[PDB]
């Protein structure tokens, strides 16, 4: 249990994993060339869990690449840390469908699929006491999201023993390459539901919003983004990437965070807030973080989380502080905003304590949580398939393969079961 | 002659075990290379003709962290690394995981080993098992154990030593259906069980050891301070003695309530050693002290079976008999009249032990009185109140759905401790 298998998926997951694999190796002191240089024995003292030994003494990522347009794994490469990654791991189509499911899913994803297992496979049975697959993944493009979606499946049927995780990148109106989200976002949705077992969504428009307001980022493009999803997806896996009796292992993570089967949606928090550059931050007292979680733009999801309640609450704070004064904050918070809650489920909010702060920080905040304000989210998504398929817009694009509606019909008719089991917890009493 | 064994599951639990075996070994002047520089210490310890000692005892885990940190700790010369036995996948605080899923593809291995430890058990006369109620592991793979036992020996005693999780020390929130759950499959076959309530070893650590935050290592020590002061009579011999077998007949009068609430006093951090200890009747009055026991319960709402005692230091018979006449007097005593005998005496002249370097400081006088009453119904309520508010909406079943179990098991272990819970209120009423 003392390991995980990355997995990317399209570019923005692939620019993600690699900003994830960068902070990391800069928090868990490892050089550009694999060899730790670190101080803190911390870092190296369960490294294995997103590291793996290699020649010499170098530590090399456990990762793999996905994907179908051949500039992403060029993208990657000419990222820093890209090197660093195994060199075998890029798997690439040689065409590329460019957010065009259908095109992608059957003609490029075939072999893709076959060899992606087969990587799968070769550090699989070769790897000591696997335990589960965590992956970042996109969903506003259709290929990227028809590659997360048939990795998912293939090694969840593979493996049903091994606990399932991903991250998504949930589309947002604001910005749209292409109109056919819908479209694969409920065929997306219709696959994790039942086939994944953790989802940390990020909301993309969430990102503009406060870059636009909170960090004066005008113009947020793809790194802006990036560098506070990564520090907030560093921030929610710091759980396992080092020592702490809460949340061991993935398992332990689905089994205390997820209460039903399909309840498996996460809103995730991070305080205080930052950016890239800003080194104007100075040190804020505990109060000020502990408060933090009940903003919406600290949060990375557009939603309204006043409204719901948290089924269950995690949270982890790096740094060096008095954590008695911090879960007396956490006392005070719960009884102040208890109806935020749900009061069937005993002691929810479980909550441990970083040493190690991230790069230039001191003291920092994670929040996760599960609730009815994901539903949001899936409302969203409805109104946005319903408006364009009411008049069956751009449908003749998905049928030109041949497929029919009936799993369009499938798939809105469990989404919608899903917002009716979000909306009847929230609404039951005690 | 006069064999014991002991057992050590989950990672709490074999934690608890490496204290109490070390409490143990500076009791007898052990060193970690088991050089000898009573012979009570043989039901405990086998010495092979080398002179080496090493404890009649077994540590195992479905996961290796805590057995590797054994495995690298300070007693290399100590434990034979086969009764160090570690799995690969891991319960994740789940009791069926840890019971069907996992348990029983470890358990025919752990009892190879158990049998061949019990080849030279002549005089066996019980097992001892160190559990958490939260501890997916020491839930699932502990009820297993048990019941396998039962299966292969029955008559032969197995007496439990468990652990009470508390919400601020709480990892995971299905807990209470773990300890549904344990206690539902164990109570047929614990012949006597003590459970340790977190919340009064976490106010003990922050009032009496004027701890400003209770550490898992302060926890621990003072743990197993309380159960070596329950073991002493086992691992010690004196002019009056109580074994196994007279713990079970003057404990366990109800087959069904086999909870017996012990407490221990005192305790006093090395600071305060400069002022003078507790005499006697102070330390036996302290001993009823609602805060001074391993659970957060309400003396003052039991109905008292029999009193039993363990002084273990510098305790005349005379002082004894003092204190015994002067609790008679106390008006939070009520007795029941099938049970007119209410004291039972144990006096040992060997002076307490604590760990070097720890909170607790040095005392001539000790007391670990053995209490069993309606007060601990108190826990039974709290368990109950969150089992009922979860399991009334089905939340996390489906974890438990998904190893091949059904609600059925669920709904008749709650019954059964509903059962249990209004035998105690029945004794309990006139
Ligand atoms: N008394 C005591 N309890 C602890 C300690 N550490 C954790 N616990 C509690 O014990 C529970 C888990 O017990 P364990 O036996 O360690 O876990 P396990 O049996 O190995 O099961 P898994 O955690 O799923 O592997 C946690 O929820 C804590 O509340 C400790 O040091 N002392
Ligand atoms: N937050 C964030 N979103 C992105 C990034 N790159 C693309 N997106 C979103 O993803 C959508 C396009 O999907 P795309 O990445 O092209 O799919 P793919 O080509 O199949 O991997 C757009 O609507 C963007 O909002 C990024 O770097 N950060």
């Amino acid at each position: 249990m003392r390991e995980i298998v990355h997995i990317q998926a399209g570019q923005c997951g692939n620019q993600i994993g690699a900003k994830f694999w960068e902070v990391i190796s800069d928090e868990h002191g490892i050089d550009p060339t694999g060899s730790y240089h670190g101080d803190s024995d911390l870092q190296l003292e369960r490294i294995n869990v997103y590291y793996n030994e290699a020649a010499g003494n170098k530590y090399v990522p456990r990762a793999i690449l996905v994907d179908l347009e051949p500039g992403t794994m060029d993208s990657v490469r000419s990222g820093p840390f890209g090197q660093i990654f195994r060199p075998d791991n890029f798997v690439f189509g040689q065409s590329g469908a460019g957010n065009n499911w259908a095109k992608g899913h059957y003609t490029e994803g075939a072999e893709l699929v076959d060899s992606v297992l087969d990587v799968v496979r070769k550090e699989s049975e070769s790897c000591d006491c696997l335990q589960g697959f965590q992956l970042t993944h996109s969903l506003g493009g259709g290929t990227g999201s028809g590659m997360g979606t048939l990795l998912i499946s293939k090694i969840r049927e593979e493996y049903p023993d091994r606990i399932m995780n991903t991250f998504s990148v949930v589309p947002s109106p604001k910005v749209s390459d292409t109109v056919v989200e819908p479209y694969n976002a409920t065929l997306s949705v219709h696959q994790l539901v039942e086939n994944t077992d953790e989802t940390y969504c990020i909301d993309n428009e969430a990102l503009y919003d406060i870059c636009f307001r909170t960090l004066k980022l005008t113009t947020p493009t793809y790194g802006d983004l990036n560098h506070l999803v990564s520090a907030t997806m560093s921030g929610v896996t710091t759980c396992l990437r080092f020592p702490g009796q809460l949340n061991a292992d993935l398992r332990k993570l689905a089994v205390n965070m997820v209460p039903f089967p399909r309840l498996h949606f996460f809103m995730p928090g991070f305080a205080p807030l930052t950016s890239r550059g800003s080194q104007q931050y100075r040190a804020l007292t505990v109060p000020e973080l502990t408060q933090q979680m009940f903003d919406a733009k600290n949060m990375m999801a557009a939603c309204d989380p006043r409204h719901g309640r948290y089924l269950t609450v995690a949270a982890v704070f790096r740094g060096r502080m008095s954590m008695k004064e911090v879960d007396e904050q956490m006392l005070n918070v719960q009884n102040k905003n208890s109806s935020y809650f749900v009061e069937w489920i005993p002691n929810n909010v479980k909550t441990a304590v970083c040493d190690i702060p991230p790069r230039g920080l001191k003291m920092s905040a994670t929040f996760i949580g599960n609730s009815t304000a994901i539903q949001e989210l899936f409302k969203r998504i409805s109104e946005q398939f319903t408006a364009m398929f009411r008049r069956k817009a751009f449908l003749h694009w998905y049928t030109g393969e041949g497929m029919d509606e009936m799993e369009f019909t499938e798939a809105e008719s469990n989404m919608n079961d899903l917002v009716s089991e979000y909306q009847q917890y929230q609404d039951a009493t005690a | 002659m006069r064999e014991c064994i002991s057992i050590h599951v989950g990672q709490a639990g074999v934690q608890i075990g490496n204290a109490c075996w070390e409490l143990y070994c500076l009791e007898h002047g052990i060193q970690p290379d088991g050089q000898m520089p009573d012979d009570s210490f043989n039901t405990f310890f086998s010495e092979t003709g080398a002179g080496k000692h090493v404890p009649r005892a077994v540590f195992v885990d479905l996961e290796p962290t805590v057995i590797d940190e054994v495995r690298t700790g300070t007693y290399r010369q100590l434990f034979h690394p086969e009764q160090l036995i570690t799995g690969k996948e891991d319960a994740a605080n789940n009791y069926a995981r840890g019971h069907y899923t996992i348990g029983k593809e470890i358990i025919d291995l752990v009892l190879d080993r158990i049998r061949k430890l019990a080849d030279q058990c002549t005089g066996l006369q019980g097992f001892l098992v160190f559990h958490s109620f939260g501890g997916g592991t020491g839930s699932g793979f502990t009820s297993l154990l048990m019941e396998r036992l039962s299966v292969d020996y029955g008559k032969k005693s197995k007496l439990e030593f468990s652990i009470y999780p508390a919400p601020q020390v709480s990892t995971a929130v299905v807990e209470p259906y773990n300890s549904i759950l344990t206690t539902h499959t164990t109570l047929e076959h614990s012949d006597c069980a003590f459970m340790v309530d977190n919340e009064a070893i976490y106010d003990i650590c922050r009032r009496n050891l004027d701890i400003e935050r209770p550490t898992y290592t302060n926890l621990n020590r003072l743990i197993s301070q309380i159960v070596s002061s329950i073991t002493a009579s086992l691992r010690f011999d004196g002019a009056l003695n109580v074994d196994l077998t007279e713990f079970q007949t003057n404990l366990v009068p109800y087959p069904r309530i086999h909870f017996p609430l012990a407490t221990y006093a005192p305790v006093i951090s090395a600071e305060k050693a400069y002022h003078e200890q507790l005499s006697v009747a102070e330390i036996t009055n302290a001993c009823f002290e609602p805060a001074n026991q391993m659970v957060k319960c309400d003396p003052r709402h039991g109905k008292y079976m029999a009193c039993c005692l363990l002084y273990r230091g510098d305790v005349v018979p005379k002082d004894v008999n003092a204190a015994i006449a002067t609790i008679k007097t106390k008006r939070s005593i009520q007795f029941v009249d099938w049970c007119p005998t209410g004291f039972k005496v144990g006096i040992n002249y060997q002076p307490p032990t604590v760990v070097p370097g720890g909170d607790l400081a040095k005392v001539q006088r000790a007391v670990c009185m053995l209490s069993n009453t309606t007060a601990i119904a108190e826990a039974w309520a709290r368990l109950d109140h969150k089992f009922d508010l979860m399991y009334a909406k089905r939340a996390f079943v489906h974890w438990y759905v998904g190893e091949g179990m059904e609600e059925g098991e669920f709904s008749e272990a709650r019954e059964d401790m509903a059962a249990l819970e209004k035998d105690y209120e029945e004794v309990g009423v006139d």
